[PDB]
RNA sequence: GACGGGGAAUCAGGGUUCGAUUCCGGAGAGGGAGCCUGAGAAACGGCUACCACAUCCAAGGAAGGCAGCAGGCGCGCAAAUUACCCACUCCCGACCCGGGGAGGUAGUGACGAAAAAUAACAAUACAGGACUCUUUCGAGGCCCUGUAAUUGGAAUGAGUCCACUUUAAAUCCUUUAACGAGGAUCCAUUGGAGGGCAAGUCUGGUGCCAGCAGCCGCGGUAAUUCCAGCUCCAAUAGCGUAUA
């Protein structure tokens, strides 16, 4: 048939790179607003405070 | 301190010679001829050939009346007339060095299997060996340089798994009948 | 074979060692002057850091402009020159750069029309210079 | 021209000549077929001098 | 701990596996000696350490990604190596200069950039303590002007036979713990060469 | 269908057991599970099968041929008296405590470095 | 750049080189020195001081020696998992029952060895060879042999994936369901083509430059040796290079 590139090797990858982008996406998807996780504390300053 | 083995062995030799007309010319014949695949196999007979003729000359260094002699010579002899490269009218010690290396290519399953009377060529028959058809005395081979003996010679036939010796047909076959089916209903 | 008598072995024996010692070839692998004047040290290969790359030039018969490389050695600090070995490789050294140092072939003695060479450059910056020539990797950076 | 200490310039400055789309040759067993069948099948009785295999006169 | 990793490095990304997760207890820091506990995963909102087996060439700032696929061909870092191209604000100027050593990867980049607002060029960026191969470095650059033949050391230790061998041949090692005193010894061997 | 056949049949008065070589013939069907053949020698000893433990049988090649170990006990306990702990693990008769070597290495030697009543609540 | 031996490679006959390396014996636990206990130790996963290195320290003091199993640094041309189990083989103890990085199992693994895929068949295309004659045409070609991206059905394997089997539990192999190929894109590389030494006086580019070349030698604006294309040759899942 004439759908697909010629070698495999350069679209197998794509099947994995589908999966990864769904899976993650879904992972944006179902979330909570509520018990987050823990910010960070950035301290900042001069020489000797 | 584990508990392995650790022995092996070389069952080939490289010649001396890496360019030489009429050696490549033999080797080539004898390749197409008996239906082999590389040199290394028929070097593997050359130096199993090279060492049973070494064994029979050390044997046949020593005089008679000697019973390690007469043993290893009687024991040697008979393994020789039961793989089926010699017969009962030549059992003598010193004719072991005129056997050449197409009485031994002569036994290979695969030369056996063509010119017993069940395959089209040679080519022909390593491929049906190849692909589990072929068994001897209940037993599945698939392996073309099976040493056949003498008393194993008449027990050659298709596999009762195979769709030449009656069994399931193939996958080829059952495609295109349920293509055929599909087709036709 | 000069003394032959039933009983003498040891002058038999003592008389083939010092013809031995006497030699050249048997000289050269018994004597360790040989191994610490050879900058490679009775190894096969070795590493070492590219100083400046030098051009030099063939003998009488022909012509050419054989270019080199100073390379000075891991293990000891040697400084030798290698020859790159083949056409337009030479873009693919640069200055202070790993590389590694084999053999001609020929057991430590000039080959061919270039004079005092004795090695000749495998792989440069840990990536053979076969697939650099067939563009198979690249240098990384 | 350019320069006498011109690296690589004959493998850069000559033409790129594209592959060619060829028959997937047969390896293994059948490719020493093909050479008994060449070599000692299709002999011909010649005479004088026989030509190599690659002999493109 | 059952996954690979793909890490930026300077050599492109390179991919690794890992080995453990060393967690400190939650009283001290992370710049403690050699006081960690392991953990076979972790939760959210954590500072951890994962360790490998052969990096030795990272870059700090970047993110990484966690492979639950099998990396069968480098192609799942193409997004990475996208990511890479841009935005290279620590440029790797690796011209002939002084070989510089630092115990860590911002230290070792704070040094780099004293030295371009110095004028100096740097050759070598080896982390970690001083060696005989970093002084046999020095020792190649002891010819074709030698005045970049000197070793740049902070806050590591050199080892005895290193300092012994760098006497032999003049190397000169600044080993300071101090980054100012280092800088002001630099510029005195400097100014009296 | 599947048939089998002893083999090398002997009885052991000083183990109450008896050992035997089971030969399976199963032309064209795959390796039966071991449930048949231990109901195949309660059927063929006329033995209640809860004391027929068999094991160790690998496929010869040529599809058809399995050789296997069978032990006929004459008793339950007894059984269970002279076994080793997998097969039993394996009848379901024998559960193996679940701790791995390294938590019972540490747990040992944690209770190694103190003294005292102390030994039995450093280690849970 | 010496642990010894049983041994290993090459090998007509005699010899040459290696043996750190799973079995036997000897020696050491950074290197010297001394000792308690015990039948058996000058023991180091026992102790006491020296030197070299080195850890914590509220600075008074305290704790050490992976040439054991994993792992890290350096050294380099040069060498793997900071896994599972005591089930098998044995060992120690009060003792059928506990323990064993002794050991077994798996992972990495092209040190090396053994077997073995990358194809066969049928009809036409067009080339020969054998048979009384047609001397030379052409047919008989009923018996063939070769190769042509012409066609056609008939086979099994690598891989995916149920079960069974193995095992302490798995994994590996074997068995076995269901899918699984025509340009069977499910695509075989490494060297070489002047001689030694198997194999183009082919076609384009440079012109003692670039380069090839183990040795003879090849390049000077018609290169059988350079750089590319086609064809061919040697071995084949293997081939080339450097050192002893």
């Amino acid at each position: 048939d004439s759908d697909d590139d010629r070698t495999k090797e350069e679209r197998a990858y794509d099947k994995a790179k589908r999966r990864i982008e769904k899976r993650r996406l879904e992972h944006s998807k179902n979330v909570n607003t509520e018990k987050l996780r823990a910010p960070v504390i950035c301290v900042l300053g001069h020489v000797d405070t | 301190p584990v508990a392995r083995s650790w022995v092996c062995r070389k069952t080939y030799v490289t010649p001396r010679r890496p360019f030489e007309k009429s050696r490549l010319d033999q080797e080539l014949k004898l390749i197409g001829e008996y239906g082999l695949r590389n040199k290394r196999e028929v070097w593997r007979v050359k130096f199993t050939l090279a060492k049973i003729r070494k064994a029979a000359r050390e044997l046949l260094t020593l005089d008679e009346k000697d019973p390690r002699r007469l043993f290893e010579g009687n024991a040697l002899l008979r393994r020789l007339v039961r793989i089926g490269v010699l017969d009962e009218g030549k059992m003598k010690l010193d004719y072991i060095l005129g056997l050449k290396i197409e009485d031994f290519l002569e036994r290979r399953l695969q030369t056996q299997v063509f010119k017993l009377g069940l395959a089209k060529s040679i080519h022909h028959a390593r491929v049906l060996i190849r692909q589990r058809h072929i068994r001897v005395r209940k037993q599945v081979v698939n392996i073309p340089s099976f040493i056949v003996r003498l008393d194993s010679q008449k027990h050659i036939d298709f596999s009762l798994r195979s769709p030449y010796g009656g069994g399931r047909p193939g996958r080829v076959k059952r495609k295109n009948a349920k293509k055929g089916q599909g087709g036709a209903g | 074979g000069k003394c032959r008598g039933l009983r003498t072995a040891r002058k038999l024996r003592s008389h083939r060692r010092d013809q031995k010692w006497h030699d050249k070839q048997y000289k050269k692998a018994h004597l360790g002057t040989a191994l610490k004047a050879n900058p490679f040290g009775g190894a096969s290969h070795a590493k070492g850091i590219v100083l400046e790359k030098v051009g030099v030039e063939a003998k009488q018969p022909n012509s050419a402009i054989r270019k080199c490389v100073r390379v000075q050695l891991i293990k000891n600090g040697k400084k030798i020159t290698a020859f790159v070995p083949n056409d337009g490789c030479l873009n693919f050294i640069e200055e202070n750069d790993e590389v590694l140092v084999a053999g001609f072939g020929r057991k430590g003695h000039a080959v061919g029309d270039i004079p005092g060479v004795r090695f000749k450059v495998v792989k440069v910056a840990n990536v053979s210079l076969l697939a650099l020539y067939k563009g198979k990797k690249e240098r990384p950076r | 021209h350019g320069s006498l200490a011109r690296v690589g310039k004959v493998r850069g400055q000559t033409l790129k000549v594209a592959k060619q789309e060829k028959k997937k040759k047969r390896t293994g067993r059948a490719k020493r077929r093909m050479q008994y069948n060449r070599r000692f099948v299709n002999v011909v009785p010649t005479f004088g001098k026989k030509k190599g295999p690659n002999a493109n006169s | 701990e059952g996954d690979t990793i793909i890490v930026p490095g300077v050599e492109g990304p390179i991919v690794t596996q890992i080995r453990g997760l060393l967690l400190p207890p939650p009283m001290k820091e992370l710049r403690v000696k050699n006081q960690y506990e392991k953990h076979k995963e972790v939760e959210a909102a954590q500072g951890v350490k994962i360790l490998g087996k052969d990096l030795e060439k990272t870059l700090a700032g970047l993110p990484l990604l966690v492979a639950y696929k099998e990396d069968e061909i480098p192609v799942l870092k193409d997004e990475l190596i996208h990511e890479l191209k841009q935005t290279l604000n620590a440029i790797k100027l690796e011209e002939k200069g002084v070989y510089v050593q630092a115990s860590t990867l911002g230290s070792l980049e704070a040094l780099l950039e004293f030295l371009k607002t110095s004028e100096v060029p740097y050759a070598g960026i080896n982390i970690g303590p001083v060696h005989k191969k970093d002084v046999m470095k020095a020792s190649v650059m002891l010819e074709h002007d030698p005045q970049y033949a000197v070793i740049l050391a902070f806050d590591v230790r050199i080892e005895r036979d290193a300092q012994e061998m760098a006497d032999s041949l003049g190397v000169r090692i600044f080993s300071a713990e101090i980054i100012y005193h280092l800088f002001d010894a630099f510029t005195k061997y400097r100014q009296d060469y | 269908t599947v048939t089998i056949r002893t083999r090398k049949f002997m009885t052991n008065r000083l183990l109450q057991r008896k050992q035997m070589v089971i030969d399976v013939l199963h032309p064209g069907k795959a390796t039966v599970p071991k449930t048949e053949i231990r109901e195949k020698l309660a059927k063929m000893y006329k033995t209640t099968p809860d004391v027929i433990f068999v094991f160790g049988f690998r496929t010869h090649f040529g599809g058809g041929k399995t050789t296997g170990f069978g032990m006929i006990y004459d008793s339950l306990d007894y059984a269970k008296k002279n076994e080793p702990k997998h097969r039993l693990a394996r009848h379901g008769l024998y559960e193996k405590k679940k701790t791995s070597r390294k938590q019972r290495k540490e747990r040992k030697n944690r209770m190694k470095k103190v003294r005292g009543t102390a030994k039995a609540n450093v280690g849970a």
